[PDB]
RNA sequence: GGCCAGGUAGCUCAGUCGGUAUGAGCGUCCGCCUGAAAAGCGGAAGGUCGGCGGUUCGAUCCCGCCCCUGGCCACCA
């Protein structure tokens, strides 16, 4: 609920007025309403037709229906359901082609709807009597020339919901005199000889102003003329009676929305009232409505009346046998009406106008111009008596406060010199009073402009209006920034990294799938488990947000396994939801002043931790087959290497540890260590995990926290010794549990500074290894910084290592 | 001529390789980047940008609310509040762009996505005008869209600035084409932050990057861009 | 404005080769002596039209580079003489080609702004400078561990270092096999981007690592970064939700026949249901003619539309043989 | 925690990423980076200085 | 929000108003075949037919709300 939809002819005669001869093409308007700020969705021409489609009146029905129909000049034509004997229908003869190459022909013709004749929505078309001539040409009687506009309106811009409100932006941008279709002096406005019927508003209920004016004795038979029912379908109103009718076309053209009740099925003293708890209404369309204690009612001795700006109630609704009818003229809260229209879904056509505000101060006039309009049509007599609640005090003025800037702070924002006195005419222009002071205006803006409030919106107008085409285009000068960060830069690194190992970086969802964990097998008082969960998602079974980016990435893994890609590696870099508490949040803050430390404190305490993770995925062969050989598949060995690659991007140094950990296999399951810090986790999945998940065989995962591992800024110093090097290995024979890398550690605590380099190159079981036992064979490098090394050297700092290998994890030198 | 790539190369997402590019053109003009939560309080999401508190963005059918109801906590539905953090915590002037995660309501097809990432730009300063508005979105359309790109505004709405604009951008590689939207900050913007508005003068902006990578490349259905197809993000090279 | 194109390409090229295990060297501009002659070059190749410096710092060494080769080789010698015979080493910098005698350009007074013309005057007496990629590589390519016993250097390597340069440069790059030295005529591929030659990688002649004491089979790149064009490609991949079918064709060609035109030939007549292929097996058994191979190469097809069915995807499989028998009188295996 | 590097990663050279860093850092202030010729004209190395 | 049409194998889809979905194409596996492959030929595996319940010896097919799918009618002071 947003569009607005008005016919050119009713807008340009609007403008017409008071610049005469005003005429503009359908795409310069187009253009027009663009430039200052009003967007078009769709400009729809009417019809098209050609050949012989005329209006006839029905001779006599013979019942599917078929009836003659005077087609003019006493030419009668039979063609073969809600008209009778007498009603003005459109016929579309042979030799006619309707809109979309629909052609007529021989039953001498068809009887036309509005539907195919791209002009509404439903039957057939019926014109009132008097309409037009039987025979008359059918494109001119319906105005199919005309161009109809389709504006989305912004919700500041409340006073563009009408007729009233388009045509004042026009000769604003068209510089044009402007008659304000709402004023008084055009005809002198209704008589007020005493009170039109008693009402009581509570003031506390948000009413600003609340006008009534009774329209006696019109005819029940009478309908209204066919220029008003078709400005009505042309703006997406159907007709119905004129006494509902004029209410409709008042609020398309004035912007004030008007009701017309039966003021004979009026008991007593109408009261403006909040609706009590449980308190019922059937509206007007025969639904009834449930209602709340923040909703504004209409209710009189007996039943309610109304949903204060939303829709009537049927105790009060005009019918067919009306004849005395009460018009009201009310403002209500636009948020009090916003809040009751979206509880029960009623984008009424008022609603939606009275949420963006209504001007206050054409109550009246838009009430006299129903009134007039209603006895006009009808035959009525406008009774002179006049009820026009305006608050306590009643409020005779509704110009909002004056606004001070100065003359040239939309030459500043603009960063355009416009010439002198644009300000105060483009604000004089759309309706402002404008005083000088010096170089200090003061600007009090109009009563149907209630967002204009400081200076920046008065800023809006003029630039809009002068057109931002005329500002140019200056780069800043630019700051002496500091570039990115070292947290932004490593996460490029670890990205290009990975990228060139191969693997496909993706966006992860935050959403994790039903049950991901019933399925990884965790226990219920895992952290992983205690999810944020979202109120609205777009699927319900998939509420909760991520504490881990795998099953993300599991999901991808999946897609792509499944449609023929089984050899993936994927990874993501993105942040997780972790929240510490259930969910919690602060109370609102004023937000007229800065929030104080302590309160941005307060904001950021109650919020789920959310860190950034590295993750990866990986299925299928890790190498592929070639000319080379026949490729590798993907082994927990590959999980740990990825984590490498993390660290040596982070320029840090890493420690894993054998760890058991879902949903990891816990036999080939890492924990990975920045010093003492633990950081994340890496391996093979559990194969249960795997069958669960449906995830292919031998699957492998890692996850860091990048946010766990510091920022590092090394400075090396390498001395290169010019000096040779020496070769030897050495066989150490540990316990199988013993890691490979705690042996090397050892190995180089006692070797000391002369080991250069020391890599693992063998790990041997089998017969001549004791059971439970392993042999590790590692190649060192000895090398000094000031002189040539003897066999006999490398061979000292040799057994050291071998005594520390010892004293540290039990070695036992190969024998 | 045999084969002889035993390791083939993988590929960053071209999403986060445009995201890059949109980073490196902003901070070769002294610009500098921030970042934000995703869950966010709806005091910066809403409150802070000058959200009324019937607005019908506010609502449960347009942004993803943290149960349960009415718990002032949400999946933000832009990056806007990482710019009300930095502007609470740097000091003036403040030159930042903002590349995150944003979270709407639409339906994923092959023109939306729930989940997609936008950048935002934030510059408050002494005397900044809507000209140097007009110049930093030409040198940003120019870094991604060619030489002879220009960038077209048209007056329009948004909560958060005063004037505001709708951006349209002109690529000559194949008309002009929706882009993002922009204006200069509120003035209630930057009282909620402790700024004086008749001191500092600010413009923002903000484009979608799923956006601007489908018409400026040709992709046809977005649902490839999000659901993480090898066959997808492998054509865009490694990006190293 | 940021970084340029090329500067920013220079980084990629840097960033690939030490993440695919290549130290970064800064090569020296004085050629060593005589190298030209260890490398066996004709007296015309031009190569030899070298700079030369009047007052250098050895007499031995007045010429200026005109290939990075040289430098990289010296550093590599400088490793493994040194412990370290299990290295890669690469370098981008500049080499100095001159196209005429040294010929210089009278001074041009300081008290006015040079015009147009004598700024153009005195570039073009100027050597031409362009900025060359290169790397050398020796001993192991892969290190041995809990693996294995490792992988030695041997020219698919320096192939494989043009393809991670030419991923890099985000350009499509085709090898075809040449006589250059100091390279092994057998083992040589010149890199052509499109049909323009931009440098030559494979192992270097047995007799020129004789001659400059190199290690046996030590291989060799080097390419000419201004010659490959900056591109900036806007792929559009459009992922089809249809199922592929897989399928190997065996194909029996010619011994000299390369396997890259055979799968230029098998991609050309399969049209566009061919989604990938890829040679994995290459034959030269009793059952396969003297001087032929047998070539064995992974067909996927995926319709963008619907879901095909074997006959579908044969008819692609048998006009791509067809089109590998008119191209390079392919044999289907049998 | 057995070793799993089998390409063992290489190194650009700390002068070109010192380089870099610098280059970054006033690229960061809006500056440009250029280039030149090693072998240059006496014209432009001493006479225009 | 009152009526429909639909959710079915790894992918894309047919199809049944009760005991067998003798499910299709492609994907997966075995054999003959090849040095190893693929095609071809001959065999198989795999779905709890959208979820939770209600009737029957027996339920994808038969009544009750929901997950989320594109569409009509109705409502539109
Ligand atoms: C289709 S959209 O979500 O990307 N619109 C962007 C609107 N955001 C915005 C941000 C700063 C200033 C003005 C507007
Ligand atoms: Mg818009
Ligand atoms: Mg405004
Ligand atoms: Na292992």
């Amino acid at each position: 609920s947003n569009a607005m939809r008005l016919p050119y002819s009713w807008l340009r005669e609007v403008v017409a007025v008071g610049a005469s001869g005003w005429d503009v093409t359908p795409g310069e308007l187009e253009q027009t309403l663009l430039r200052i700020g009003h967007e078009v969705e769709e400009v729809i021409p009417l019809g098209p037709v050609d050949g012989p489609v005329t209006v006839g009146r029905v001779a006599d029905i013979e019942e599917i229906r078929a009836c003659a129909v005077d087609i003019g000049d006493r030419q009668y034509r039979e063609i073969i359901t809600n008209f009778a004997v007498g009603d003005l229908v459109v016929v579309a003869l042979p030799g006619a082609t309707l809109p979309g190459g629909f052609t007529i022909s021989a039953s001498d013709g068809m009887i036309c709807s509005a539907a195919e004749l791209n002009l509404g929505a439903s039957g057939i078309l019926v014109l009132p009597p008097g309409a037009a001539e039987p025979g008359a040409d059918g494109a001119g009687v319906l105005g199919l020339d005309d161009v109809v506009f389709h504006l989305a309106i912004t919700p500041d811009r409340g006073y563009c919901m009408s007729v009233r409100g388009l045509a004042r932006e026009l000769a604003c941008a068209y510089d044009l005199d402007f008659v304000d279709p709402a004023s008084n002096s055009r005809v002198p406005p209704l008589p007020i000889e005493g009170p039109a019927w008693p009402l009581t508003v509570q003031p506390e209920t948000g009413v600003r102003r609340f006008a009534l004016r009774p329209v006696i004795g019109i005819d029940p038979a009478a309908v209204s003329p066919w220029w008003l029912q078709r400005r009505l379908l042309l703006c997406g109103i159907r007709a119905t009676c004129p006494a509902v009718d004029v209410t409709n076309y008042v609020m398309l053209e004035l912007g004030h929305p008007m009701h017309a009740h039966d003021r004979n099925r009026i008991s007593g003293t109408l009261g403006v009232r909040f609706a009590r708890s449980g308190e019922t209404a059937v509206t007007l369309d025969g639904i009834e409505r449930k209602l709340d204690t923040a909703d504004v009612l209409i209710v009189d001795d007996a039943a309610t009346a109304a949903i204060g700006g939303v829709m009537g109630a049927a105790s009060t609704e005009v019918r067919a046998d009306s004849t005395d009818v009460l018009l009201e003229a009310a403002i209500w809260d636009p948020a009090a009406v916003s809040r009751t229209q979206r509880r029960l879904h009623l984008p009424s056509e008022a609603a939606r106008r009275y949420e963006r505000t209504v001007d206050p101060a054409i109550s009246v006039a838009a009430l006299d111009r129903c009134a007039r309009l209603l006895a006009d049509i009808a035959g009525g007599e406008v009774s002179p008596t006049l009820t026009d609640w305006r608050g306590d005090p009643p409020c005779d003025d509704w110009s909002p406060p004056p606004i001070r800037m100065g003359v040239d702070v939309p030459d500043r924002i603009a960063g355009v010199a416009y010439p002198q006195g644009t300000t105060a005419r483009r604000l004089a222009q759309i309706g402002a009073v404008v005083t000088h002071d010096g170089d200090t205006l003061t600007v009090t803006p109009p009563s149907w402009r209630p967002d204009l409030r400081q200076p920046a919106d008065l800023v809006e107008e003029v630039l809009r209006l002068e057109g931002l085409e005329v500002i140019p285009s200056v780069l800043p000068p630019a700051p002496a920034g500091r570039g990115l960060t070292a947290g932004q830069q490593r996460r490029r690194t670890i990205g290009r990294s990975l990228a060139l190992s191969g693997y496909v970086e993706i966006l992860p969802t935050p959403f994790l799938p039903a049950g991901v964990f019933d399925l990884w097998g965790l226990e219920a008082d895992d952290s992983r488990r205690m999810t944020t969960r979202v109120l609205n998602p777009l699927e319900a079974d998939r509420p909760q947000l991520a504490t881990t980016l795998l099953p993300a990435l599991l999901e991808a893994l999946v897609r792509n396994v499944s449609r023929g890609l089984v050899d993936v590696a994927l990874f993501a870099i993105a942040q997780v939801v972790q929240p510490t508490e259930q969910t919690r949040g602060v109370g609102l803050i004023p937000v007229d002043r800065r929030p104080t430390d302590d309160e941005i404190a307060m904001l950021d305490a109650s919020l789920p931790r959310q860190p950034q993770h590295v993750a990866a995925v990986l299925a299928g062969l890790r190498e592929p087959r070639g000319p080379w050989g026949p490729g590798r598949p993907v082994e927990a060995a590959d999980a740990f290497e990825a984590v490498r690659i993390i660290a040596r991007a982070s320029r840090v140094d890493v420690t894993l540890r054998p760890a058991q950990y879902l949903p990891w296999h816990p036999g080939r399951c890492a924990q990975v260590f920045v010093g003492e810090s633990s950081v994340g986790h890496a391996g093979q999945l559990h194969p249960a995990v795997i069958e669960r998940s449906g995830l292919p065989k031998g699957t492998c995962a890692v996850e860091l926290n990048l946010d766990a591992i510091p920022c590092s800024a090394p400075l090396p110093a390498p001395r290169v010794s010019p000096y040779p090097a020496v070769f030897q290995d050495v066989s150490l024979v540990v316990a199988a549990d013993i890691p490979a890398q705690a042996v090397a550690d050892a190995v180089r605590a006692g070797a000391g500074d002369l080991l250069e380099d020391i890599a693992l190159f063998d790990v041997f079981t089998g017969p001549q290894i004791g059971e439970h036992r392993k042999s590790l064979t590692f190649a060192l490098r000895f090398r000094a910084p000031d002189r040539t090394l003897t066999e006999d050297d490398a061979s000292a700092a040799r057994d050291a290592a071998v005594q520390s290998a010892a004293e540290r994890v039990g070695a036992v030198l190969r024998g | 001529t045999l084969p002889s790539t035993r390791v083939p190369a993988g590929a960053r997402h071209p999403i986060i390789m445009l995201a890059e590019h949109v980073a490196d053109t902003f901070i070769a003009m002294g610009w500098e980047l921030a970042e934000g939560p995703e869950v966010e309080t709806e005091q910066f999401n809403f409150d802070a940008l000058n959200f009324p508190a019937d607005h019908p963005a506010r609502g449960e059918q347009d942004t993803f609310y943290i149960a349960p109801e009415d718990s002032r906590q949400l999946l933000r539905t832009h990056t806007s509040p990482v710019q009300i953090r930095t502007l609470l915590a740097r000091e003036l002037p403040v030159y930042i762009i903002s590349i995150g995660r944003t979270f709407r309501t639409d339906e994923l097809d092959a023109t939306h996505t729930p989940i997609f990432h936008q950048v935002e730009g934030l510059a408050v300063d002494r005397g900044l005008s809507m000209a140097h508005l007009r110049g930093t979105l030409d040198a940003f359309a120019r870094a991604e869209f060619g030489p002879s790109a220009r960038t077209r505004i048209r007056p329009h709405f948004f909560p958060f600035t005063e004037p505001s604009a709708e951006v349209d951008v002109w690529f000559a590689n194949k008309a002009w084409v929706e882009w993002g939207g922009c204006g200069m900050v509120h003035p209630n913007v930057l009282r909620a932050t402790g700024i004086d508005p008749d001191l500092y003068s600010g413009f923002a902006f903000g484009m979608g990057l799923e956006r601007t990578l489908q018409f400026r490349n040709g992709i046809p259905d977005m649902r490839d861009m999000v659901e993480g197809d090898v066959r997808f993000s492998l054509p865009f090279g490694v990006g190293a």
